[PDB]
């Protein structure tokens, strides 16, 4: 996250880190004790079976026994087209279920159909790059965003931190966009680069996949 | 080299193996010794630091016939055109004169504006890849025919017969390929061409720099 | 990451490919973005074949294809300013093949 703020320790217990060879490549969302949800492009060119799902993390630079760690059994996707970046979402089944507690809690999703519009105030979050070549963030970051309906395409939820140069960045892909308590978004792509203050960040519309989501986690 | 044969060890003692290093990456090319202190090669093989190995057959082995010398100067033709790969010729002034022997000795250059008739059999040699999937540790070579210029002019829109040679039969799987750049086209024991470019597929024909068109610049640069 | 990965690459422009054998350095054991790698590809296009940003803009087509270690391939359209917001490991790239057609 660029221009963001450190999240309060374990502020969002539905947040997830996807690691590989010890590397946070993407964020994700505990949607069910046994299911996380991320962006489809986050796993389309990697070996899933190496990926590790880390729950209850705050400062990735530190060992935190609080953390739960899992491995992916199966992926479920719904037509991610990379050429035009449509349907950038995946749900992943873990090698078990998580102990829901002070540091690990299942998120909550919007209703199928619900859409949201210009001016909503949402929060983004993630461990992506911090932006001033500060590098990747070890402590989870969060950022106040406003839903914009502008250059935004018909098929995405787009956001802007209007008034300053801030936004999502690389490694924030897959992380949730929470609006009025509900995970409405999955980070999918940026335009030109991070924190342009010119182009909104494009999120996959969680509310457009609610149907399929339930069909897999019940 | 695609569709060729392993060279007889040290049968082509002018061959130079080039390892080029720059901050952003590396390259490997061929070249050929033209005087005890100069190697001729392709200008697109230029880079920040150039190591030259003479006298080699297996470049993966530290053979005792090898002489390792760095390029003290790497002189790209002043009108080298990177966009179209024209004037693709470079001289390397070596850091020390090579010790001439059976395994290391220069190759003759052609006479001024010397031409090459279509159908002429030439040999090309190098350490380049032999297919998309495989390379070679040892020197290989293949025999190729000079073509009528029209064979290249339609495929390669920037081909110039005054400065380049069209080589290779389109229906054959015999050609120079990746890593062979800068190596000589040998016709009747004279270096008429320099391996320059072709198709990503490696299918012929392919383009060579015409050495005879640059002899004044060559001579001037070496003295 | 002081040591660098040496990733083979090829450049073809207008049906012409130079016959050197070339490699691009990436920091070893590093993570990179599609913005970083795309910019490296653009720098290489310019410094090896003089291909400018304006030329990529007016080209009929301008892409590069990453072959990953898993065997998967991703094709990147250099004419586009859209970047997926993820990170990937430099050690996972086996080959890059760059192709520009101004036809
Ligand atoms: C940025 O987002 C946070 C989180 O939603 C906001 O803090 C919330 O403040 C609202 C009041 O607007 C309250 O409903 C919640 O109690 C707060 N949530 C949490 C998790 O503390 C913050 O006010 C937002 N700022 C802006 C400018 O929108």
């Amino acid at each position: 996250i660029v221009g963001g703020r450190r999240a309060r320790p374990h502020a969002w217990p539905f947040m997830v880190s996807l690691q590989l060879r010890g590397g946070h490549f993407c964020g994700a969302t505990l949607i069910a004790p046994n299911f996380v949800m991320s962006a489809a492009h986050c796993v389309a060119n990697v070996n899933v079976r190496a990926v590790r799902v880390v729950l209850g993390a705050h400062n990735l630079s530190r060992r935190e026994p609080t953390r739960q760690v899992f491995a992916v059994q199966r992926i479920f996707e719904n037509g991610y087209d990379p050429v035009n970046l449509l349907n950038d979402i995946v749900i992943l089944q873990l090698n078990g279920s998580a102990t829901i507690n002070a540091n690990v809690q299942v998120a909550q999703l919007p209703a199928q159909g619900r859409r949201l519009g210009n001016g909503v105030q949402c929060l983004a979050m993630g461990w992506g790059l911090l932006g001033r070549n500060r590098g990747i963030a070890s402590v989870l970051q969060e950022l106040n965003v406003t839903v914009v309906t502008s250059l935004c395409r018909r098929s995405n939820v787009c956001t802007l931190v209007r008034g300053r140069q801030a936004g999502v960045c690389f490694g924030d892909s897959g992380s949730p966009l929470v609006c009025n308590g509900l995970i409405h978004g999955i980070a999918s792509f940026v335009r030109g680069g991070c924190a342009s203050g010119l182009y909104p960040d494009a999120f996959a519309p969680v509310a457009q996949f609610v149907n399929w989501i339930d069909s897999i986690i019940q | 080299i695609i569709g060729g044969r392993e060279s007889r060890p040290h049968s082509r003692p002018y061959m130079a193996y080039l390892q080029i290093q720059s901050p952003a990456g590396q390259s490997r090319c061929g070249g050929f010794l033209v005087r005890e202190d100069f190697v001729l090669t392709a200008a697109h093989c230029w880079g920040s630091n150039i190591n030259v190995t003479l006298g080699a057959h297996n470049i993966q082995r530290r053979e005792n016939t090898q002489q390792h010398i760095t390029a003290r100067r790497a002189i790209r033709h002043p009108q080298y055109n990177q966009r179209t790969i024209q004037n693709d010729i470079m001289l390397l002034q070596l850091s020390r004169r090579v010790r001439r022997n059976r395994n290391v000795n220069p190759v003759a250059l052609p006479r001024a504006q010397e031409g090459l008739r279509p159908g002429t059999l030439c040999t090309v040699a190098g350490w380049g890849r032999v297919s998309m999937r495989r390379g070679t540790d040892t020197l290989r070579e293949v025999q190729l025919r000079v073509q009528r210029d029209r064979q290249c002019l339609r495929i390669f829109g920037s081909y110039d017969p005054r400065r380049q040679i069209c080589v290779g039969d389109r229906r054959e799987r015999k050609a120079a390929f990746k890593g062979d750049s800068g190596g000589p086209l040998l016709c009747n024991n004279v270096a008429h061409g320099i391996v320059s470019y072709g198709k990503s597929s490696g299918v012929p024909p392919e383009v060579f720099t015409r050495v005879s068109s640059f002899l004044p610049w060559i001579r001037t640069t070496m003295r | 990451a002081k040591e660098m990965q040496n990733v083979p690459y090829t450049i073809a422009v207008d049906g012409i490919m130079a016959f050197n054998q070339s490699y691009l350095n990436l920091p070893k054991d590093s993570q990179l973005s599609y913005l970083d790698l795309g910019n490296k590809v653009k720098a290489l296009l310019y410094d090896e074949r003089g291909v400018t940003p304006e030329k990529i803009r007016n080209a009929k087509s301008a892409v590069y294809t990453i072959t990953w270690k898993d065997g998967s391939k991703k094709e990147v359209d250099l004419k586009k300013d859209s970047y997926t917001a993820n990170l990937f490991d430099s050690n996972s790239i086996k080959q890059i093949d760059i192709n520009v057609k101004t036809k």
